[PDB]
């Protein structure tokens, strides 16, 4: 298509509206109402401009360019005078009943309206008339609610209603007092809420996280990095000020988490700034706890290490790849493990060898929305991987999508898209022990144990390929379910299959492949999506090791005396009573963490680790993408006694102090070579950034505005000297604002979205290439592995049937997207939003055990009695009994355990 | 409280000592020389201050040497350039004892307003400060209160009378500190003139 | 049409004289908003582009300007030439009351320019600098060293990946500096410096510096001698460099008027002016008229305080000591009223974007006819005591002359060039902030520049300052003072206060800066030491992309060796002290 804004001609898309085309090619349109993730509506009016009929034209007429299709030969003008008028008239009108708030309004600096009121140049106030007012709701512990901000733009109900398919919040009220909140007080019940803090452009919603320490956005320090409360690897800008982690925003990238997290992503950084955090490191003798610096931790462990006669490694799913692979080069391969159990890493790496062995297209998350049909075997996608899940409630609503471009309805003209397909929707059937969050867009949930789902599948499997394994003993109600299933699976073009190791089960995994593969003999455009644990379950499964088991059993007859375990508690994969035996029995724990974990007791040495924020390392997520994350900030700058590095920086010390008594602490591109050296499976890492050396046009990227302040005063009260500024020899981002963040600069990994006159995440247009696709230069992280050429047999071991056994009670997990991730309970407001840990019991169990509703019940697993108050789970079948799986006391290796002795206390 | 330098002592004072002692800090402190050293527009208001409206002479601090040597105090008026640096130390070192100095405005203080590749960050990276103004520039009567309180640190240090007799250490008084003298006075302010007027 | 409207000035004769010259696609024409023609032209025609501006009818006469920009990081670059690095030159012709600014393209690679100092000799110093901050290299160069780095620097400081923050002190380094300072005197080369014949074994050599006690600031000269006559200096320049520009590209708009200040620190609101003026073209502001009297009224007590200070050194320089008690008091009178006014002293930081900080508080009048009364007789008193006394004549007449010629080729502005009866002052030539308003005469010389003319000359620019004090006084003009424009910086402080659109306007002003949209802007003032200018560069940003100041003070210190040649030493301090320059001017 051909356009022409103000005697310029320009090469747009004719499928996109006039606003997008025109933010896509730098023009300057103030709008409010439109967001590129939710279409447009036309109600904010901002967007005007002046469209001419032909050439010769001087009359024209004002349109919103967000509802004008960006056809071939358009004639418009934006600065036309009649249209910037308008549009200043239209700021004047949401001026009018506006707050006198900026001051004292956590939006300020970062508020879309600040610059949209700056933008169409409207300063001079001639209403004199009073201003309406709103009392605020009570929205729970992570959004903050201030209504006489609103403009009534109606972003928030879009996104929350249409978008994320939350229920409670909602628009209410009538002609100018249209109020926007929930129903009554109390908590957003979406696991997507926190979005609304960037969705609403001004400061209604806001982070009340953020604004407990409050500092505004010219104040922080950025930097890009990785989420690591789950395996998705949603790309976050995490922000510091005065030595603590303030802020995680979202880090525009559209091949993944595009402009969207989670509350648990989003809200759950507070473990950064806990006070128990060590700081130096600790060496116990006796009954003393000294404390070294860098140098004697590493003669003084490298001495005792030297002495032992075997040391062992003990790796993490939380430690990145540089690391994992540091601790496996000081220890040996042959003596580093895997933190993880055993049946967790045999579930793990079969999920590896389908994603990587299969030869079906793995997903990225942004892809997930582009299909027709999705199965999910196994994995309660909305507590496990959330973004997985709002990218499967985006592919739902795809056959709205279709149903209205078979009507010439165009994709932004989001109200006649919904319209149109007023109820139907694309396929979903999930699948679980119990109910899940995507229950309300499932064509139909399966409530049953794992072995039954799993029979599910390959039943599914064998319907669609006869030469799949076939299951006997199929009711014939469940039979016509799983008819209903394979005729909707098989009449789709694109399919998707998504499980995962959360389950538990290694036949869930098998099903679900057999399901992908079923398809892709069929022709299908299948895809298959595994959603792993932790940030880097994908990494430590790539670069494989001996189970946790294994490393026990080591220490327990006294083969290893010597154990460095990285950045793992180590309870919640292993029994506790077990594995503090074998800490006391080793002679020597030396822990290397960033969190105060209980295995500290027994350690002899605790290196004080650094965690996401203080660090740089690469992380592998679900889909197999390396990703680079980036240290935020120095925790030396204002705390000089901190002693605080890199895992990585202090096993390579180790290593190196072990072997020619000196210290040499590394660089962190010299690890990157020495894993893509030893490693050939990780070398795709090597690409995921570019290293220390990356200058744009010989400077390097600033990881704090242009307008950061307080650079003399911020330490005075400390000494009135200035320090040096924190060195970055690892990355090639400098810890000042001496550096460049130009949207036009030939990068990918972008610290923070600011550009002149766009302070608000709306800078995030000016970064991309075409507003809401990708970045301008390639989204940052490279795939591990391609599709295979060939795939895998089928699976031929289908499981019997689920029996209930008299005395024993298997657990069927539940997770929690506050709640389940380790390092997420640490942080102090997931309390008051973590549930209170019940058990969840069918009826009928219930009533044979005589127990109600909330009575205490005490059961043994490991010889250990605890006690749990019940809920009464329906949906939950009989012979089961549902635990919080990731809480206080209860691993996540408990997951199709068994239970004995379970009865009311 | 005294800081020594050959440690944080006490007071080190016979009383025919005592008094010696006393009328050689009264001579120096009412004859204070200050060497003519200019660095940029701090010296121009510390040679307003040396004119008639203001007539620091009467402090007798007005001899104003040309030569280090002569002089008894290094007023830094002015922002410390890297290359002028050496220029500044070399020209402290020809000072001869006792000397004192006097930092005066944001520049000499730690930089300033020039937290630039071409500024050092205060003078008192390389050579010791006995009195910092804050301004930039500060008033001519600020210098002279930095030259009263000179005074002040003078009329209670304690040096050797004669380098072949007694002690040979230089014991600085431990000031209070101004601000902390001047909290009581200054957080009792209530109101002040509005700035519409003259 | 507004005055700061963007113009690509097709319609001077000087573009039509080019294109019959060197042909329409010999160079490209940049639509600006400095108010000059801009002209890219290519690095081989220079030479002769140069020489061709030089012997028109009405002939450019005076390299205004000469330094560099690094253009790798500019944006917005839309009909521009392919450029890493670029040269611009701006000369004036006087004769047809016009400039041109010349700018040459240079890969990065590739950073090398013919020398312009065969045309223009203040193309060395200039030249000089360019390299010293930028690293382009000028063929033919006499003398290619650093000006305002010492030699043994690395890197390019106005380079865009240079770091602008101070480094870490480092006690060895002084040291060694040190080492070098005393080493200097025995490792003294000359022919690093540009000299011949370095020891006629009569040719001795002085040192006047780093510690000069005096206003004008500390600076070094190295002095060939015989016997007493000066056969060749050359001056070292550099120990007050503050990196100014490079703060302009670390501040936003607004919170970089304070370094304005500090640029000729005698000059206070004369040196706010031409950047105030420069953003508020960048900006599209017309300030109101009230707005431009009350910053016209500032620059003449500033310039009335510059001037007074300036004859009372130099009748100090002379011998007499005593009138520069008297013009201190006078000069107290002066800030006495910009107290009240301002709140400060010497460097205000008072007008703005737009307008000034403050209207004038209640009784300024009072005090501006208390100094307006005061100053006459006090004047008239130090001519006769000091000015008229024979003693001070014979220092002063016929010391370092030069005529129109002289001061055309080395860029002399102000006084200099006015003593030789060449009538250039910007307040009538380019008339800017309201000038045009006031009665004032530009008093101009017979035609020699010594140091008693430009003295003399200095007197009587006093006494028409004080009449357009008078003038300022008599007639205020009631209305606002600050600009109706959405960019004026900040807003007026009550609607701030009780308004949401002013205080958001203020709040994104004040933290995030002022967004001016990409453009070129210049402004050229007559300030109290000569002709300043200020060239704005903006990539659209709330920071100035590139800020060049061009001060008379350079030109006037580059000046001394083809004046002060074959005379004595005391003659140059005579010299030195009847330039009216500060070091801040010449390095900042
Ligand atoms: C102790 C005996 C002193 C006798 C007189 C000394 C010389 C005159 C006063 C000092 C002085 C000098 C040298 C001087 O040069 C000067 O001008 C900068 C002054 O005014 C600020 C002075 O006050
Ligand atoms: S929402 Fe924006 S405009 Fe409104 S008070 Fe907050 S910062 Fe100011
Ligand atoms: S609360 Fe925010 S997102 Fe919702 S309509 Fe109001 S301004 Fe828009
Ligand atoms: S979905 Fe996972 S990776 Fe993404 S924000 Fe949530 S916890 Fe982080
Ligand atoms: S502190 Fe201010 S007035 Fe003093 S030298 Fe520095 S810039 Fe000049
Ligand atoms: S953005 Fe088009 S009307 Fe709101
Ligand atoms: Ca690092």
């Amino acid at each position: 298509a051909t356009i022409h804004v103000d005697g310029k001609e320009y090469e747009v898309n004719g499928a996109d509206n006039l606003l997008e085309a025109c933010l896509s090619l730098g023009l300057d349109i103030p709008y409010f109402c439109w967001h590129p993730a939710l279409g447009s509506v036309g109600a904010c009016r901002q967007c005007a401009v002046k469209q001419y009929q032909n050439a010769e034209d001087t009359r024209g007429r004002l349109v919103m360019s967000c509802m004008t299709p960006a056809s071939d030969g358009t004639f418009i003008s934006i600065d036309d005078e009649e249209a910037k008028q308008f549009r200043e008239s239209v700021v004047e009108w949401l001026m009018t009943n506006h707050p006198h708030d900026c001051p004292v309004c956590e939006e300020g600096g970062n508020c879309h309206l600040q610059d949209m009121t700056v933008m169409t140049g409207h300063s001079f106030r001639r209403y004199r008339f009073t201003k309406r007012t709103h009392r605020n709701q009570d929205l729970g512990p992570f959004i903050s609610h201030e209504m006489n901000r609103c403009i009534a733009c109606y972003r928030c109900v879009r996104y929350y209603k249409d978008y994320a398919g939350g229920t409670d919040l909602g628009v209410y009220g009538a002609h100018d007092n249209v109020y926007f909140g929930r129903p009554e007080d109390g908590t957003l019940e979406s696991e997507f809420s926190g979005n609304l803090v960037e969705i609403c452009p001004t400061g209604v919603f806001t982070d009340k996280t953020h604004s407990e320490r409050y500092n505004r956005k010219w104040d922080m320090q950025f930097a890009p990095s990785i989420c690591q409360q789950c395996s998705i690897g949603c790309n976050i800008s995490p922000g510091e000020r005065y030595g603590e982690l303030r802020r995680i925003e979202n880090r525009y990238n559209g091949t993944v988490n595009h402009y969207f997290l989670c509350d648990r992503g989003r809200f759950g950084y507070g473990y950064v700034n806990l006070k128990d955090r060590p700081r130096q490191p600790v060496q116990r003798r006796g009954d003393d706890f000294i404390t070294l610096n860098a140098e004697q931790a590493m003669q003084g462990a490298a001495d005792i290490l030297r002495q032992s006669k075997k040391v062992i490694g003990i790796g993490s799913p939380r430690a990145s790849v540089e690391s994992n692979f540091a601790l496996r080069e000081l220890v040996g391969e042959e003596n580093f493990y895997t933190g993880i159990a055993h049946g967790e890493q045999e579930r793990l790496q079969l999920a590896l060898k389908v994603l990587r062995e299969g030869g079906i297209y793995t997903p990225a998350l942004r892809e997930i929305e582009s299909y027709d049909a999705v199965l999910v075997l196994g994995e309660d996608v909305t507590q496990t991987g959330a973004r997985v899940a709002l990218a499967v409630r985006q592919a739902v609503k795809g056959k709205a999508r279709e149903m209205a471009a078979a009507q010439k309805v165009a994709d932004w003209q989001i109200a006649a898209i919904l319209n149109i397909g007023q109820r139907a929707k694309h396929p979903l059937f999930v699948t679980n022990v119990d109910d899940t969050r995507l229950d309300d867009i499932a064509a139909w949930t399966y409530r049953a144990p794992v072995e039954d789902q799993a029979r599910l599948g390959f039943a599914i499997a064998h319907a669609l390929d006869n030469s799949a394994p076939a299951v006997d003993g199929i009711e014939p109600e469940l039979q016509s379910k799983i008819d209903v299933i394979v005729q909707a699976l098989a009449g789709a073009k694109k399919p998707l299959i998504i499980s995962g190791t959360n389950a538990g089960s290694l036949e869930v995994i098998q099903a679900a492949a057999n399901v992908a593969k079923a398809l892709k003999g069929r022709g299908a455009d299948v895809g298959i999506t595994m959603i792993a644990r932790s940030v880097n379950s994908m990494g430590l499964g790539i670069m494989g090791g001996g189970s946790l088991e294994e490393a026990l059993t080591e220490l327990e007859t006294g083969r290893a005396d010597a154990v460095v375990v990285l950045e793992n508690d180590l309870h919640r994969h292993a029994s506790a009573t077990r594995v503090n035996a074998a800490l006391a029995k080793a002679p020597l724990v030396m822990v290397v963490d960033h969190q105060r974990t209980a295995i500290m007791e027994n350690a002899h040495l605790v290196l004080s680790a650094a965690s996401f924020a203080e660090s740089d390392g690469t992380v592998i997520n679900n889909e197999g993408r390396a990703q680079r994350f980036f240290q935020v900030y120095d925790p030396a700058y204002y705390d000089s006694k901190t002693v605080m590095l890199e895992s990585w920086r202090w096993l390579h010390s180790l290593h190196s102090t072990l072997l020619s008594r000196e210290v040499d602490w590394t660089q962190l591109d010299h690890v990157i070579d020495a894993v893509v050296a030893k490693i050939p499976e990780l070398a795709g890492i090597k690409d995921a950034a570019p290293d220390a050396t990356f200058r744009i046009r010989g400077q390097k990227l600033a990881r704090e505005p242009h307008r950061y302040s307080g650079r003399t005063a911020m330490r005075a009260n400390i000494s009135v000297h200035e320090p040096r500024q924190p060195q970055d020899i690892d990355t090639m981002f400098t810890f000042s604002m001496e550096g460049n963040n130009q949207p036009t600069a030939h990068r990918s990994q972008v610290p923070f979205a600011w550009a002149p006159g766009w302070n608000s995440p709306q800078a995030w247009n000016k970064f991309q290439d075409e507003v809401g696709g990708k970045l301008r230069f390639g989204d940052p992280g490279v795939r591990l592995f391609e599709t295979s050429e060939n795939g895998l047999d089928y699976f031929t071991s289908v499981p019997a049937r689920f029996q209930p056994q008299d005395g024993k009670w298997r657990i069927a997990p539940y997770y929690h997207l506050f709640g389940s991730d380790e390092l997420s309970q640490r942080a102090p407001v997931f309390q008051s939003r973590m549930p209170q840990p019940y058990i969840k019991l069918n009826p009928a169990d219930a009533a044979k055990l005589g127990v109600n509703a909330g009575t205490r019940v005490s059961f043994s697993y490991d010889g250990n009695t605890v006690t749990l108050p019940v809920e009464i789970a329906e949906g939950l079948t009989a012979g089961q009994v549902g635990l919080p799986m990731g809480m206080s006391g209860i691993a996540p290796v408990l997951a199709g355990a068994h239970l004995e002795d379970l009865k009311e206390a | 409280d005294y800081t020594l330098t050959r440690e944080i002592v006490t007071d080190p004072l016979n009383v025919f000592m005592g008094k010696l002692n006393d009328m050689v800090n009264w001579g120096r402190k009412n004859s204070i020389w200050p060497y003519n050293f200019g660095l940029s527009c701090c010296y121009v208001e510390m040679v307003t201050s040396f004119t008639a409206v203001h007539d620091v002479a009467r402090f007798g601090a007005e001899v104003l040497r040309a030569s280090p040597r002569q002089a008894d105090l290094m007023v830094v008026a002015g922002t410390c350039f890297t290359k002028m640096a050496p220029v500044i130390q070399r020209l402290y070192d020809q000072m001869l004892e006792p000397k004192w100095v006097i930092s005066m405005g944001a520049c000499a203080n730690s930089g300033g307003m020039y937290d630039i590749y071409s500024v050092v960050q205060g003078v008192d990276k390389f050579i010791p400060v006995d009195v910092y103004i804050p301004g930039c520039p500060p008033r001519p009567e600020a210098y002279m209160q930095a030259l009263m309180l000179l005074q002040e640190s003078i009329g209670k240090e304690r040096r050797p009378l004669s380098w072949v007799v007694g002690d040979q250490g230089v014991y600085r008084a431990n000031m209070q500190s101004e601000r902390e003298r001047k909290r009581g006075e200054r957080i009792a302010v209530t109101n002040l003139r509005t700035p519409d007027e003259i | 049409e507004p005055a700061w409207q963007t113009r690509d000035h097709l319609d001077d004769p000087v573009i039509g004289e080019l294109r019959n010259r060197f042909g329409p696609d010999a160079f490209t024409v940049q639509a600006t908003r400095t108010g000059v023609p801009v002209v890219w032209i290519k690095r081989e025609q220079l030479l002769e582009v140069g020489d061709f501006l030089k012997k028109l009818p009405k002939p450019y006469v005076m390299l205004f300007d000469l330094h560099g920009m690094d253009e790798r990081l500019r944006t917005h670059r839309e009909g521009l030439p392919a450029a890493d690095f670029s040269v611009f030159y701006h000369l004036i012709s006087i004769d047809r009351n016009r400039d041109i600014m010349l700018k040459v393209a240079l890969a990065e690679n590739d950073l090398h320019v013919p020398t312009f100092t065969k045309l223009f000799p203040n193309a060395n110093w200039y030249e000089r600098e360019t390299w010293d901050l930028f690293g382009i290299t000028f063929d033919g160069h006499p003398n290619l060293r650093r000006i305002m780095m010492p030699q043994t620097w690395k890197g390019h400081p106005l380079r865009k990946d240079y770091p602008a923050r101070a480094t870490e002190f480092s006690p060895f380094e002084l040291t060694k500096a040190k080492q070098d300072l005393e080493m200097e005197a025995l490792t003294f080369k000359p022919e690093e410096w540009g000299m011949k014949r370095g020891t006629n074994e009569d040719f001795m050599f002085l040192n006047l510096g780093p510690n000069h006690p005096s206003a004008h600031g500390a600076f070094r000269i190295v002095l060939q001698l015989d016997g007493e006559e000066i056969v060749d200096c050359v001056p070292d320049i550099g120990y007050h460099h503050r990196g100014a520009e490079k703060m302009g590209e670390r501040q936003s708009w607004h919170s970089y008027i304070p370094y304005t200040d500090r640029i000729e620190y005698l000059g206070g609101c004369v040196n706010e002016m031409p950047y105030v003026l420069a953003v508020e073209k960048l900006a599209g502001i017309t300030v109101p008229d009230r707005v431009n009297v009350i910053r016209v009224m500032l620059s003449e007590l500033f310039r009335i305080n510059s001037h007074l200070l300036y004859i009372s050194t130099f009748i100090q320089d002379v011998g007499a000591m005593t009138p520069v008690f008297f013009a201190f008091t006078d000069r107290q009178k002066i800030y006495d009223l910009v107290e009240a006014i301002t709140g400060f002293r010497m460097h205000p930081a008072w007008f703005r974007i737009g307008g000034v900080a403050h209207d004038l508080p209640r009784g300024w009048d009072r005090l501006l006819r208390e100094f307006l009364d005061w100053m006459p007789k006090r004047l008239a008193s130090y001519e006769k005591a000091a000015l008229q006394n024979t003693i001070l004549k014979g220092r002063s007449q016929g010391v370092a002359a030069y005529g129109a010629k002289e001061a055309l080729e080395w860029g002399t502005t102000g006084a200099g060039l006015r003593a030789t009866g060449i009538d250039f002052d910007v307040r009538k030539a380019r008339p800017y902030s309201g000038y045009e308003n006031f009665d004032f005469e530009i008093p101009v010389g017979g035609g020699v520049s010594d140091c008693y003319t430009r003295v003399m000359l200095k007197v009587e620019e006093l006494r028409q300052s004080l009449r357009i004090l008078e003038q300022c006084l008599n007639n205020m003009p009631e209305g606002p003072f600050k600009a109706d424009h959405p960019l004026t910086t900040p807003p007026p402080k009550e609607r701030t206060l009780q308004h949401i659109e002013t205080l958001i306007t203020h709040f994104l002003q004040v933290s995030w800066g002022p967004v001016m949209p990409a453009n070129e802007s210049f402004q050229m003032i007559e300030a109290t030491k000569g002709i300043n200018s200020y060239y704005l560069t903006s990539d659209g940003s709330t920071m100035s992309y590139r800020t060049r100041i061009r001060t008379p003070s350079y030109a006037h210190l580059q000046q001394i060796p083809a004046a002060i040649r074959g005379s004595l030493v005391s003659d140059l301090i005579v010299y030195l002290g009847s330039i009216d320059f500060v070091m801040s001017d010449v390095d900042r």
